[PDB]
């Protein structure tokens, strides 16, 4: 087996899949060659028999992949494939992804061609039978510094807020996972986004902080904090910590049904009430309430002790509150 | 969205290891085991629980219990799984001991499961007679709740740690490295358990035990047992992890090959237990 088995595969068995009725011919026999040759990949692509992922075998192989949009219409339809085949496809994608020349990968160089290779994956999120696989492959490529910049700036990026609110938990989880790995992975590349798309993004993000759903509500509130203290996102926070709209809502999350939720809000609440240069709308709404906030922060989860840093911030917040003006 | 309380009905309590429940998919009348997790308690974040789920969905061996998804009701997350009728191998033991042939049949099956997991760079990390389940027709499979990916530490801080050190390998106890070869060692201890009804040193105090495992010589099968059984066990319970065979290598060891019988013939033990037990 060589490149002479990727040809008898992709042309013969693969391209044929998207065509079939309910035949006895492509019932299992034809779909078997599809599945068997993917296992043939993982043999030469990963650990060769006993030994290690070959450097010999890749040279005359990786180039024959880019021959035609062979991974285009491959992704443009799954389910009809295989369970353990999907698993291979995932890892087949995810092992040639790191094939590198000098200090740059020929994968990235020849993915950036017709980039609709990625739009397919994100859209796989609505097909529950594949949604997880797509994300698995997707995270592995938005892992690369030059690769993730492609997706971040998309228009159909803002589809996530519908994905994350999907009923089926495991998908609504895996959605938030790709969501995070973009707005974090590359700290420099990420800061580029939130400034140029603040208005559309945080109006959409505010939808999340309401939804309940215990988990969606929590993770989002937590991801908020991380993004603010990022320090590549110092510009964004001073912006966000200014609208009284945001602080008003935090205040109520502290009155929440849930213990862990309250505490997770106190982590965005403090950021507001710690800003050296507080703007007027914030200072107005703080003073207005000042009298009875001290009443709240007196008895706020008084058991975690344990957490000095919690209580050290506790008194510090009552200093700010009591001292103005 | 999709209230699991009306989607499923909880019946009796099953396994302790918490809150798993025998239950029925109200829609398809197909019986399931439901694990209900608190999340308001947790508190090993959710990213660990969500992590423990992602791994399960990756598994699809018929030697490991099938994951059937999860549903959220307020702060409680119902995880649903393939329910096995026969129960644990440790339960089946309660009606009297096992044939070296029944034992072998099981180990062959476990081994098949353990291979699948080992091939996919996953470990089980909780192999005891207790987590070996049987079907109504006697298929042997691994309670998937143990399963975990190789990296980023299992035990940490809650619903991950092992309470009992009895089946624990010595390189685990010493905190050092440890991979899939520490699975083998438990399979070793499991064998002795399946033979004798309980792991070496059950009489002892867990703290004492934990310090003995790496100091001492390994345990070994003692009694009326075919020399190849005893040999199979010493293959596993070698103290140097590399000196222990892989899963596949053990599947060819004479003890298994001579002794394992048809997996159907295990319905002997389900039919015995059934006869033995009141209620
Ligand atoms: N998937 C599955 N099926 C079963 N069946 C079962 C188990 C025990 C019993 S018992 N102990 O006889 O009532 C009856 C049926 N148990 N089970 C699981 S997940 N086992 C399990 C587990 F995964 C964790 C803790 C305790 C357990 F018993």
């Amino acid at each position: 087996a060589s490149p002479a088995d990727i040809v008898k595969n992709l042309k013969e068995s693969m391209a044929v899949l998207e065509k079939q009725d309910i035949s006895d011919k492509k019932a299992e026999k034809a779909t078997e060659e599809v599945s068997k040759n993917l296992v043939a990949m993982k043999e030469i692509l990963y650990g060769t028999n006993e030994k290690e992922p070959q450097t010999e075998a890749v040279a005359q192989l990786a180039q024959e992949l880019y021959n035609s949009g062979l991974l285009s219409t491959l992704v443009a339809d799954l389910q009809l494939i295989d369970f353990e085949g999907k698993k291979d496809v995932a890892q087949i994608f995810n092992n040639i992804l790191r094939r590198q020349i000098g200090t740059r990968t020929p994968t990235v160089e020849y993915i950036c061609t017709q980039q609709n290779i990625l739009f397919m994956l994100l859209k796989g999120y609505e097909s529950p039978e594949i949604a997880l696989n797509c994300g698995i492959m997707l995270r592995e490529c938005i892992r690369h510094e030059p690769l993730a910049k492609i997706i971040l700036w998309s228009e159909q990026f803002y589809d996530f807020f519908r994905y994350v609110e999907m009923s089926t938990f495991d998908i609504a989880s895996d959605a938030f996972a790709t969501f995070k790995d973009l707005l974090t992975r590359h700290k420099l590349l990420s800061a580029e986004f939130l400034e140029q798309h603040y208005d559309r993004f945080f109006s959409e993000y505010e939808k999340l902080l309401h939804s309940e759903n215990y988990v969606t509500k929590r993770q989002s509130l937590k991801l908020l904090g991380e993004l603010l203290l990022d320090r590549h996102n110092f510009t964004i926070m001073t912006k966000y910590i200014s609208k009284p709209e945001n602080l008003k809502l935090m205040m109520n999350l502290l009155r929440d049904k849930s213990r862990n939720i309250q505490f997770e809000a106190f982590h965005v609440f403090k950021v507001f009430v710690a800003n050296p240069n507080k703007t007027q709308p914030i200072l107005d709404i703080l003073l207005k309430n000042q009298a009875k906030l001290i009443e709240f922060l007196s008895k706020f989860q008084n058991d975690r002790t344990e957490d000095e840093q919690f209580n050290d911030e506790k008194t510090y917040l009552v200093k700010q509150i009591r001292d103005l003006k | 969205m999709a209230d699991p309380e009306e989607l499923f009905t909880k019946l009796e309590r099953i396994g302790k290891g918490g809150e798993v429940f025998k239950g029925i998919d109200n829609r398809t009348q197909q019986v399931v085991a439901i694990k209900i997790i608190d999340l308001e308690e947790a508190e090993d974040e959710i990213e660990d629980i969500q992590q423990e789920i992602t791994v399960l969905s990756q598994c699809d061996s018929s030697y490991v219990t099938k994951y059937y998804g999860s549903y959220l009701k307020g702060s409680k997350l119902w995880i649903i799984m393939e329910y096995l009728g026969g129960g644990s191998a440790l339960d089946l033991l309660r009606a009297g001991p096992f044939d070296e042939f029944q034992i072998a049949t099981m180990l062959k099956e476990i081994l098949k499961g353990l291979d699948y997991l080992h091939s996919e760079k996953k470990i089980h990390r909780d192999i005891k007679a207790a987590n070996v389940l049987l079907s109504e027709q006697g298929d042997v499979k691994l309670a998937a709740f143990g399963v975990a990916g190789q990296l980023t530490d299992t035990q940490i801080k809650r619903n991950t740690f092992v309470g009992t050190p009895f089946w624990m390998a010595p390189e685990v106890i010493q905190q050092s490295a440890y991979d899939s070869k520490a699975d083998i060692w438990s399979l070793g201890i499991t064998a002795i358990e399946l033979a004798k009804g309980e792991p070496p040193n059950s009489d002892m105090h867990p703290m004492r035990v934990l310090f003995l495992i790496p100091k001492n010589n390994p345990p070994t099968l003692v009694g009326d047992f075919t020399k190849s059984f005893k040999e199979f066990i010493d293959a596993c319970l070698n103290k140097d992890p590399s000196f222990r065979p892989t899963a596949k290598e053990l599947l060819k060891h004479k003890f298994i090959v001579k002794n394992s019988k048809k997996t159907s013939y295990l319905t002997e033990l389900i039919d015995r237990f059934k006869r033995w037990k009141a209620e």
